[PDB]
This record gives structure tokens, sequence and C-alpha cells, in this order.
């Protein structure tokens, strides 16, 4: 009520979208609010790629507050690549606006089949300045530097399909969203919202592991070796050459992920990382986990984690707040 | 799946 609140909706009960506009005239767009990137892009009227056929497009000519740039840009993600150029206009998030530098995408061929298979228009990064391309100060930071918000921090309360809507709260924390106390973990770097925690699954542990809280990732990312040791005696079936892991949803051997610090302990049991795949077979589930190796052993805590845990992203205090999310609002 | 920057 006192801070900016953007309503969130789930997408195929895994990911979630939020809306925001560009230009002095509204011009709405559906975004993937990605704490794992630091750039903002939107499909341009100038787009020529097939993937833009179903999307809302941005038209600078119809915006008085438009400021041209033109410097070609290539935004790279783990899942794909999108091309275009830089531009600047009024970005309206929730109910606050600000002149912001963003990317006008015109080529989305490197982001298929994801882009055409999804209903979002663009991506709105919520990471750190250094993660951006073209030295762009985060939206929440800029907003704070302009006395538009009390604190430079945003909150995420993911939505549950047929249960409740979600919220991206900017500026302040609201107890309506979480239960119990909040616990903060300091960032180990000002790039992604990356913190350090011990990763313990079974008798397998990886201490001082790099954990990235990323709303832009649909799954739980685990280092390859860690995953393999993890699925050893379990009764999971990895379809040959595919990151497709199937099990009986009631499989009594399924472990609980346990991330710890001297401040708190965060767990993620089966019900949070399993996806029903009943259409495939009765009583069947898939792990929604992915083996992914980075320079430094990293765990990506995506939507599955954020779905169980209300999260606070503090730019001013360079830390992440974690608390148990409310079952219902 | 989707894994969001380089």
């Amino acid at each position: 009520s006192s801070n900016d609140n953007i309503e969130l909706v789930d997408f195929q009960n895994i990911m979630f979208y939020g809306d925001a506009e560009v230009g002095d005239n509204q011009q709405p767009f559906t975004f993937i609010l990605d704490t794992g990137s630091a750039n903002l892009w939107v499909p341009s009227v100038k787009c020529t790629t097939a993937g833009c056929l179903t999307k809302h497009l941005y038209d600078s000519s119809k915006s008085r507050t438009y400021e041209k740039d033109g410097t070609k840009v290539e935004m790279n993600y783990v899942s794909g690549t999108v091309s275009g150029f830089f531009s600047k206009d009024l970005v309206t998030v929730g109910n606050l606006s600000l002149p912001y530098k963003f990317i006008e995408v015109i080529d989305t061929n490197g982001f298929e089949p994801t882009y055409t298979a999804s209903t979002f228009d663009g991506i709105l990064g919520l990471g750190w300045k250094d993660l951006s391309i073209g030295s762009v100060d985060p939206i929440v930071v800029e907003l704070k530097n302009q006395n538009k918000i009390e604190n430079a921090l945003f909150t995420f309360y993911l939505p549950v399909h047929d249960k409740h809507t979600g919220f991206l709260t900017i500026g302040g924390i609201e107890e309506r969203f979480y239960e119990g106390p909040l616990t903060y973990e300091k960032l180990n770097h000002d790039l992604y919202w990356q913190i350090t925690l011990d990763a313990h699954v079974g008798n397998i542990m990886l201490e001082k592991a790099n954990c990235i809280v990323d709303s832009g990732t649909s799954a739980i990312t685990v280092p390859t070796d860690f995953l393999n040791k993890m699925l050893q005696n379990l009764d999971v079936i990895k379809v040959p050459f595919l990151p497709f892991y199937v099990t009986l949803c009631n499989n009594s051997k399924l472990p609980t992920f346990e991330f710890t610090s001297e401040n708190g302990k965060y767990t993620l049991e089966p019900e949070y990382y399993l996806q029903h795949i009943e259409d495939v077979g009765p009583g069947l589930c898939m792990l929604n986990i992915i083996g992914l190796d980075f320079p430094v052993p990293t765990f990506i805590l995506g939507d599955p984690f954020m779905r169980k845990y209300f999260t606070v992203f503090d730019y001013d205090n360079h830390s992440v707040g974690i608390a148990l999310a409310k079952k219902n609002l | 799946x989707v894994v969001x920057a380089x």
C-alpha cells in the first residue's frame, strides 16, 4: 500500500510474469521479472523475426518522451540470445515511472523455441549494475536515488496457479507475505543476487557453494557431479541423453535439499522440486532439476525455491532476505 | 528449463 506493488501471474504453474509499460503513452508489455539479468528489453515495431508475431510491440514514434540512441546490442542468456539496439524512454513499473535506457529487440531468432512457446513480451532484469550491458543502473536503485522509494530493495512473493496471485513489491517489506522471521544473507559479489551457503542433500555436501537466487530460472540448477552422486541409489530414471528425470511421485527415497549458513537453514523437500507428469504416466513426476557447471561450483535457486520462500533483495545492504512464504494471502 | 544472463 505504501510501496509499489506489481501483480504477478503464473505461467504453466512454474514461471511467472508481471506487466510494465514503456513510453509517455502507456504501451503495456508482459515481462519476465528476472533477478538473474540486469537489462530491460522489449520487442520493437521494427522487429522482423517470426517470434514477434504474437507479441506486443513498442513504437517509439508514438511516444513523446522517446530519446534515440541506436547503438546495436546483443543480450545473451543461458537459454538464448536476443538482438536489437539501445533506446531510452519512460518506463512505468507498478505506478512509478522513470527515464530508463532499454533495448529495442528486432531479432529474436536466437531465442527460439522459448520465445514463440511463451506468452511474455520481454525481460526486465533486476540484478546489479555490473551484470548489465551498457552500464545501466538498476531500476530500483535509480528509483531510490530519485526519492521515488524509501529503500532500494524489492520483494518477491511468487503466485500459485489456482491459489493466489503474486507480487513484486518495490521500496519496502510487507509482513502480509511471509511467516516467521526474515533471515539475511550477505552477497559475495554485486553481480547476480549470489550468496554463499552449504549445499547438503543426502550424505553429499558442498560447503561454501555459490547460490544465485534467480526468479528468471524455472528450475533448480545443481553442479553436474553433485547431481550424479545425488541420484545414485535413488530410483530415478534419466532418459538417455536428456535432462529428463522421472520418478514415482511417492518415491520414498527422494531427498530434501538443505542449504545452510550460520544465520539460517533453508530446505527444499520433494513437493517443491517435483513436477507432476501424470499425462505421461500415472503417479509419475519429473525432478525439475538441471545439471549446470559454472567456473565456480554454483547452485541456481530458481522459481521452485522462491515459491516456498518469500525473498527480499536489498541493494543498499547488499544482501538477500529469506523467509517462509504465506500459504495464502 | 529456462535459465535467464551471460
